[PDB]
RNA sequence: ACCUCGGAGCAGAACCCAACCUCCGAGCAGUACAUGCUAAGACUUCACCAGUCAAAGCGAACCUCAAUUGAUCCA
RNA sequence: GCUAAACCUAGCCCCAAACCCACUCCACCUUACUACCAGACAACCUUAGCCAAACCAUUUACCCAAAUAAAGUAUAGGCGAUA
């Protein structure tokens, strides 16, 4: 399905793939409030899959990290909050209401080994054991491992959010309007260090 | 451009505004819409009738 | 057809038009507090949140006031938080039994209470419970006001609570006879729950004697058309004989 | 009250954000058959008595339905022009698979034809090789 | 016969009467100030910043938060140390079983 | 059972068939056998492991179970290390 | 001023509004009778001196009985107040 | 007087078959402790509930009687 | 051919919007609609039950403050009906 879409195009991936973008895509729809956490990378499809793309998910099998990372792409896991997806993959009706942008919260007590785990590409382990981990991936499924360093677009597939931020481009705190276009910030240092926090 | 729906176009009730319902829902939604507002007889007879059709539609007629 | 407002809205309807409409903010400000009261019959729950034991996962709790029975003799003699209680109950703790009328009624006593602000001692019946907790106030004058009107419940208290801050506020030589450092003292040491006369007066009341209140101190003879007509006279003759 | 000082210069990740509401036509891709199986229909059109459209994901107008839980068919929904010789190719085409003529029902108003059996797949092969 | 015009929406705001019992008190409430801010955009009069939430609620947040939303060290260790406890139940067994 | 509430006007689920039952998207159901966890030393292995193995439930109760609960527990869900995935769908069935 | 709970559970309700209730509600349980707890003596300070208890700017704790009898009524002893309190320990300081 | 289960005749020959019809019984017992785990395919007390037989494999050696009995919740 | 027959108005129902009432000539709580004399007399309390549960005994929706949705989910319950 993730090839079909970048066949038809209405992915692009010049740019890093997020879950809005899918949703905005169409290409998976969701229901928080019937609490899905979030999207699984299936073993299916495997074959056939040249994308390079730099995706971004919740889930992920370890087949579907060996072909991304034999076509060269990026994997990244992120865990989300309910509240936090419902906003993700609808965000327009938020900033409709006008409030500032929420913090992301931290994985519960039971998701934290995965999420830190590096075989599962998590966003809290450290960078140092991925060269690690995609040496073992390709060692098992008898695929050379080329090196991502040397293309052009190296920068946008090593464009990652840190912890407590939902957008590249936004982080917590920060406003949006739309009518009068514009984008506001508090500037008060106690709202600040905690937006931060 | 998508501005109105056809739905607040309708003049009528304020309970009857672009839904449909059988007689237990339409007397419980004007119950808990404007039945603070009711007469007393007519909040007294609406109650019965939805206390009637409670046990009519769930204990009378054919399939169960 | 349908009323314009709801029923529960006349009240304050009529609050809002009539002679009360003429009562002045802070009463009916008083009046529409809408203040909780402090819980004697039941522990509240120490959070909002709580973790229950059966699943791990949060969940929120409220807190729900017991619908207590207040005699009129609760408000004739200062009980305290507490009341008659109405309700039902299982024998023998089982819910597979019968239900019952139960009532329960806290332990009465016959207690003096005196004031050194009031210079009388009443007689009242009274609760180990509100012993205690004037206690922990340290000192009946200092309970009296600093209780919270609802958590009073009492017509005594609440005309109590009149008196004093109408004396408090007016400084009034009546309490002490040739005794103005003892008046001093104990204004200096009750200055802080000290507010406006108007305010004293208007504190302690419901709606009925607010209104009579109101309507004694509208109440007057109408001027005579005779004496207003002689005025007005009077200034046209000033005008024409400046003109 | 807070300061609030204001900036407009991060609106290009919000309106990035913001969705589409029109399919975007796909890539010129310089080799095809394209992966997942796609193929885009051919230009010029081939001049026939009929012709067939794609939907608005560009795809081929070829589903399928289970009706009674065992009823099992096939559907073409929107040819425009003479369904009559497509219906006739059809059951030219799909004949000796089965021995039998198919057992089509044509719908010229709608301009829809309901086969029975699932033959989806090689359907929709059939419509690409032509070009639809 | 000439058409009635289209019917369009309020232009502009739509602000109630606060001292109006039958007007509902969700919009005289801070939200429905936040929804015609980001609505109609600066028009609405409203300062923004109403809009971030007062150090009353800042401080009730933090508290909240702090209790019941632990950190990520408080986390690992609490991890570690069931893993400890579990590590030490299975040798303890495993090893009374053997002998 | 309970065709219309007073509270919303719809259908309400018992909570019976929840706890004992299970559904799959195919349209079938399971259960635990009666009697797996009494009178066991008496049964013998055999008659004690048909009672602990599952088993499926025919069509007619099947049926009745979905007129009883509602179309929320015959949604599909995709549960986490949760064995039933292979079961969820059907595979190979003809007439 | 006994203490009861509610043997079934209330449904939760929104902070703006108040809660649905029910006879079911209306039935009560006991928990405590808060007489037959034990007495805890209470602290107060005695201007004149008394037998076995102590003297002026002396504080002690003694029984709620006594002390709403016959010390405080009659004038003697007062409450360990933090207004008075300072002023007893300035005294004893200047003693 | 009976209310459940089993065997025999009525029901003679694949199956089923009733009566306040005719007869006899049961509400256990005895021996092991692999009376362990899993599994193809089938029977079925005329529904369901229940009740039955069992190839094979792992792991091991080198059950008899005829009924001999009891669902869910709950503890 | 009689008894009879026919009619179309009075008016009414549901909604919406809107808040609403009072001779101020005499009389009217004693035996009401009665011109006129010493009494000390005042309210503040769970609704229950039928019925369902195929009997019944725990239980059984009946609003009280935004329409929809989450959701008939979490929950409760002779863990049953049902809420
Ligand atoms: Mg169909
Ligand atoms: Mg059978
Ligand atoms: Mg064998
Ligand atoms: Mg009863």
């Amino acid at each position: 399905r993730l090839q079909y879409l970048i066949d038809l195009g209405r992915v692009d991936p010049s740019q890093p793939i997020d879950l809005t973008q899918l949703v905005n895509g169409r290409g998976v729809t969701i229901q928080p409030l019937k609490r899905d956490y979030g999207v699984q990378l299936v073993e299916e499809g495997a074959d056939t899959f040249t994308a390079k793309v730099n995706i971004e998910v919740q889930l992920a099998s370890e087949l579907a990290i060996a072909a991304i990372e034999k076509n060269g792409g990026v994997v990244t896991t992120a865990f989300y909050d309910p509240r936090s997806l419902d906003i993700v993959c609808k965000p327009v009706p938020f900033f409709l209401r006008g409030q500032p942008i929420p913090k992301r919260m931290l994985p519960p007590e039971e998701l934290v080994p995965y999420y830190t785990d590096a075989k599962n590409r998590g966003y809290l382990a450290d960078p140092a054991k991925f060269p690690e981990a995609r040496l073992e991936l390709a060692r098992k499924y008898g695929y050379i491992l080329p090196d991502i360093t040397k293309d052009e677009l190296f920068k946008m597939l090593c464009t990652r959010k840190d912890p407590r931020q939902i957008f590249f481009g936004l982080a917590p705190g920060w406003v949006v309007n739309m009518a009068d276009k514009k984008i506001l910030k508090p500037t008060d240092e106690n709202l600040l260090k905690y937006y931060t926090s | 451009n998508f501005e109105k729906h056809p739905k607040e176009l309708i003049r009528g009730p304020i309970w009857l505004r672009g839904w449909k319902g059988n007689e237990l829902q339409r007397c419980i939604r004007k119950r808990k819409m404007v039945g603070s507002r009711m007469f007393a007889d007519d909040l007294h007879n609406l109650n019965k009738r939805i206390r009637y059709l409670y046990k009519h539609f769930n204990r009378h007629g054919k399939f169960r | 057809p349908l009323h314009k407002y709801p029923v529960w809205l006349w009240k304050r309807l009529q609050l809002r038009e009539g002679i009360c409409s003429r009562l002045p903010g802070h009463y009916l400000r008083s009046l529409e507090e809408e203040r909780t009261p402090t819980p004697v019959h039941y522990r509240p729950h120490g959070a909002k949140f709580k973790i229950n034991p059966k699943n791990g996962q949060r969940e929120r709790v409220e807190d729900v006031p017991i619908p207590i029975y207040f005699p009129p003799e609760s408000q004739r003699g200062l009980w305290g938080g507490e009341g008659w209680i109405l309700g039902q109950i299982y024998a023998n703790n089982d819910k597979l039994s019968k239900r019952l009328k139960k009532v329960w009624k806290p332990q009465l006593f016959e207690r003096e209470f005196y004031s050194e602000i009031l210079d009388k001692k009443f007689t009242v019946t009274v609760t180990m419970r509100t012993l205690d907790l004037i206690d922990e106030a340290y000192g009946l004058d200092f309970y009296i006001l600093k209780t919270p009107k609802e958590d009073l419940c009492s017509k005594f208290g609440m005309d109590l609570k009149r008196g004093m801050l109408l004396r408090l506020a007016r400084q009034d030589p009546q309490l002490h006879p040739e005794d103005p450092e003892r008046r001093a003292a104990i204004y200096d040491k009750y200055k802080e729950f000290a507010i406006p006369e108007e305010e004293a007066e208007w504190v302690g009341l419901t709606l009925e004697e607010a209104i009579e209140k109101q309507r004694l101190l509208e109440e007057k003879d109408p001027v005579p058309l005779f004496k207003i007509y002689v005025a007005e006279l009077i200034q046209q003759l000033q005008q024409q004989a400046l003109s | 009250y807070p300061r609030f000082v204001e900036s407009v210069d991060e609106y290009q990740f919000v309106e990035r954000l913001l969705p589409a509401t029109r399919i975007p036509d796909p890539p010129k891709h310089e080799h095809y058959p394209t992966p997942s199986g796609w193929q885009p229909p051919r230009d010029p059109p081939p001049n026939l008595p009929y012709f067939v459209r794609r939907s608005r994901m560009h795809n081929i107008p070829v589903y399928k339905d289970i009706t009674h839980g065992n009823r099992q068919m096939t559907v073409i929904r929107k040819v425009e022009g003479d369904i009559w010789a497509l219906q006739k190719d059809v059951e030219d085409f799909l004949s000796p698979l089965l021995g039998k003529t198919p057992v089509t029902q044509v719908n010229e108003v709608t301009g829809t034809l309901r086969i029975k059996g699932y033959f989806d797949q090689e359907l929709k092969a059939w419509l690409l090789e032509k070009g639809f | 016969y000439r058409a009635r015009p289209p019917p369009r929406r309020r232009p502009g705001p739509r602000w109630p009467d606060p001292e109006d019992l039958l007007t509902p008190r969700w919009q005289l409430g801070p939200r429905y100030a936040a929804k015609q801010f980001a609505r109609y955009g600066a028009a609405s009069g409203v300062v923004p910043g109403s809009l971030w939430p007062s150090p009353e609620q800042l401080r009730e947040l933090e508290a909240e938060e702090r209790e019941w939303y632990p950190s990520l060290a408080t986390m690992q260790e609490s991890l570690r140390v069931k893993q400890l406890a579990e590590e030490q139940k299975r040798r303890e067994r495993e090893q009374h079983i053997a002998e | 059972l309970t065709y219309f509430s007073a509270r919303k006007g719809k259908r309400k689920t018992v909570k019976a068939v929840i706890d004992r039952f299970l559904r799959l998207h195919c349209g079938l159901w399971v259960r635990r056998k009666a009697g797996y966890k009494k009178k066991l030393w008496k049964k013998t292995p055999a008659r004690k492991k048909r009672l602990r193995e599952f088993v499926f439930c025919n069509k007619t109760q099947s049926k009745l179970l979905d007129k009883m609960t509602t179309s929320f527990w015959k949604r599909r869900n995709w549960y986490v290390d949760d064995p039933y995935q292979k079961y969820h769908d059907r595979t190979n069935l003809k007439v | 001023t006994v203490i009861v709970e509610r043997w079934w559970k209330v449904p939760l309700a929104g902070e703006g509004r108040k809660p649905r209730l029910h006879r079911r509600h209306r039935v009560y349980k006991l928990v405590e009778d808060t007489k037959h707890r034990p007495k805890e003596n209470l602290e107060l300070i005695l201007t004149q001196s008394v037998e076995n208890v102590g003297v002026r700017g002396d504080l002690v704790s003694v029984k709620k009985s006594l002390g709403r009898n016959r010390l405080l009524p009659q004038g003697l002893a007062v409450y360990a107040s933090p207004e008075n309190k300072k002023l007893f320990e300035e005294e004893k300081l200047l003693r």
